[PDB]
């Protein structure tokens, strides 16, 4: 499964 | 910007035999950016029923794709893959060769 | 042996009208199991391996929810990286993200990954300790400051050491028939005479899974890389891979050369000769 947390904008 | 040229391999899935429903592949890799034009050819003429894989990339960030079509070899008919990309001034045609 | 799960994410700006082209794919080992394409009609995360179809409606709703949230993030990023780098509204540009976990033969956390590129160049990556960052340039140092403040590293380390490895273990089990099966290389050798005095021998490996393989020539029992050619490992399209390596030899001396093949699916390495 994909990460639900920690994919933030740069 | 870094523009990397595509490497091309053209090959069949299973070993080449006249009369058997094989698949012709054109594997392109090592290129950036992701926009690319790939044609599989039967006797110089562009094949219509051509599928390709979902775009992915290697650790160095370079992209790869597999094009393929269901096909059937002959002694007469000849095959090839035709590739255009930004790094290419003329389209690269790589002939299929049942021994490679 | 060991296994891995990785997700790859590519976004490509379309200047003049609308949002970026976004493509996402998930892999267990060398097997693709999921995909999202922003241009497909379904607008849902889609199965690509039969063993993922076992998963139900809520899984698919959640994976769709997250992959769309990834693409928006990427849309914002392409806009922000344009400014960061003083670029025009006219250029097409690319962002790439990769993440995943590796597990050893026991299936226990070995390594985690999270890395990001802009136009094909290192931008920012999570270091192996999963506690800090490699920011390639001053733009990525700014991004780095922002992600330290917002504790991105601690969030990703939990997914990577925890969640990622738990879902891999479940995938491995559910897909066992194929995922835990190795397909040994079908090997054979071919011969071609370039001229009256010079031969080419080609040693083929076919139908193997996983993709990792080693193919080498020996001469009189010693390694020979000179006058040899090796192709990149390539997908057959049915899930397996193919490679060959080839050496050019004097005509008549074909029996001095042997091909050596190493692969997880062979309990011991193979040797081939031209009869």
């Amino acid at each position: 499964e994909l990460a639900g947390w920690g994919i933030l904008t740069v | 910007m870094i523009q990397r040229t595509p490497k091309i391999q053209v090959y069949s899935r299973h070993p080449a035999e006249n009369g058997k429903s094989n698949f012709l592949n054109c594997y392109v890799s090592g290129f950036h950016p992701s926009d690319i034009e790939v044609d599989l050819l039967k006797n110089g003429e562009r094949i219509e029923k051509v599928e390709h894989s979902d775009l992915s990339f290697s650790k160095d960030w370079s992209f790869y794709l597999l094009y393929y079509t269901e096909f059937t070899p002959t002694e007469k008919d000849e095959y090839a893959c035709r590739v255009n990309h930004v790094t290419l001034s003329q389209p690269k045609i790589v002939k299929w060769d049942r021994d490679m | 042996g060991s296994h891995s799960m990785r997700y790859f994410f590519t976004s490509v700006s379309r200047p003049g009208r609308g949002e970026p082209r976004f493509i996402a794919v998930g892999y267990v080992d060398d097997t693709q199991f999921v995909r999202f394409d922003s241009d497909a009609a379904s607008q849902r995360m889609e199965p690509r391996a039969p063993w993922i179809e076992q998963e139900g409606p809520e899984y698919w709703d959640g994976e769709t929810r997250k992959v769309k949230a990834h693409s928006q993030t990427h849309r914002v990023d392409l806009g922000t990286l344009r400014g960061y780098y003083n670029q025009s509204e006219a250029g097409s540009h690319t962002v790439q993200r990769m993440y995943g976990c590796d597990v050893g033969s026991d299936w226990r956390f070995l390594r985690g990954y999270h890395q990001y590129a802009y136009d094909g160049k290192d931008y920012i990556a999570l270091k192996e300790d999963l506690r800090s960052w490699t920011a390639a340039d001053m733009a990525a140092q700014t991004t780095k400051h922002k992600w330290e403040a917002a504790h991105v590293a601690e969030q990703l380390r939990a997914y990577l050491e925890g969640t990622c490895v738990e879902w891999l273990r479940r995938y491995l089990e559910n897909g066992k028939e194929t995922l835990q099966r190795t397909d040994a290389p079908k090997t054979h050798m071919t011969h071609h005479a370039v001229s009256d005095h010079e031969a080419t021998l080609r040693c083929w490996a076919l139908s193997f899974y996983p993709a990792e393989i080693t193919l080498t020539w020996q001469r009189d029992g010693e390694d020979q890389t000179q006058d040899t050619e090796l192709v990149e490992t390539r997908p057959a399209g049915d899930g397996t891979f193919q490679k060959w390596v080839a050496v050019v030899v004097p005509s008549g001396q074909e029996q001095r050369y042997t091909c050596h093949v190493q692969h997880e699916g062979l309990p011991k390495p193979l040797t081939l000769r031209w009869e």
